[PDB]
């Protein structure tokens, strides 16, 4: 959820 | 010197493998996930993102840039990239003790040793090392970077960037 | 990019027209007086001074650098310079109102205007402008820089570096 | 005293 | 935890  | 275009296909979650950072009202690549679409097209720590799907990144926060990626329509994302604009290259020579002349920790140069090759070449502190002799060291532990340096020949070429 | 060697000759007051600044354990040119020994040898704001009179500048403070210059013995001072290592060049195009797209104050770019050439080209804030179409603007009043821009034509090529 | 360029 | 290179 911290990478896009 | 000129911008380049990349085209990336999303995973099922809509993700391409990037985290971005706002610096000086630009957007920069902060992290690239291994074996991601972003990795494949050669995005790297320090690259500048000028546009996402043709829209200017100027003045965006990183949260905004991430939101733009999350909300992007379609199965491909286009970005316009300026390759690591803050990168510089420095070449040093190991001395008789096998040292080029700097203290390093957590990816960063922190001191320059007097009258070393680093000193002669004007190596700067508060700079991250990106590559050593062609080996990318972003994401490596310091001990792994120490091994690359130990095993290097006398001539040591590094790429660096100010730690913004 | 290889360094270059200069040999300066003092004026009457034992000065060379040069102010220096410590950045990240290096020494950089901060100001070059017009028609000075420093301008004669082509020193410019942002140039890095690697050595003075056979001594490495690595780790020197601003005060030390100034003292070494003031105290330099004889009339000739030798230096090795790395030409402005943090320089980047951005080319922008004026819009129908004559603007390229940024706010400027006290020699610094402070904001990027939306939908402008500056935005399209990823111009960064907290940067100084060194040259406009090849012309030194360091030390000029903001209004004089506005004057220059007014007569530069539609293509505006600027050299910039972080303000540090 | 900000300029717009 | 630092290194002399």
């Amino acid at each position: 959820e911290f990478y896009f | 010197m000129d911008p380049r275009e990349v085209i990336l296909c999303k995973d099922q979650d809509g993700k391409i493998g990037l985290r971005l950072k706002s610096i000086d009202n630009g957007i920069f690549v902060q992290l690239v996930q291994a074996n991601s679409p972003a990795s494949l097209v050669g995005l790297r720590f320090g690259d500048q993102v000028l546009q996402i799907n043709g829209e200017n990144c100027a003045g965006w926060s990183s949260d905004k840039a991430h939101k733009v990626l999350k909300q992007a329509f379609g199965e491909k994302i286009t970005m316009t990239i300026r390759d690591r604009p803050f990168e510089r290259t420095i070449t040093m020579h190991k001395d008789s003790t096998g040292h080029v002349g700097f203290i390093f920790k957590n990816g960063k140069i922190t001191s320059i040793v007097k009258d070393s090759s680093a000193a002669r070449n004007g190596l700067l502190t508060e700079h991250n090392i990106c590559e050593i002799n062609g080996q990318n060291v972003i994401g490596l532990k310091d001990s792994q970077i120490a091994d690359i340096l130990s095993t290097s020949g006398t001539v040591v070429t590094i790429t660096i960037m100010p730690a913004f």
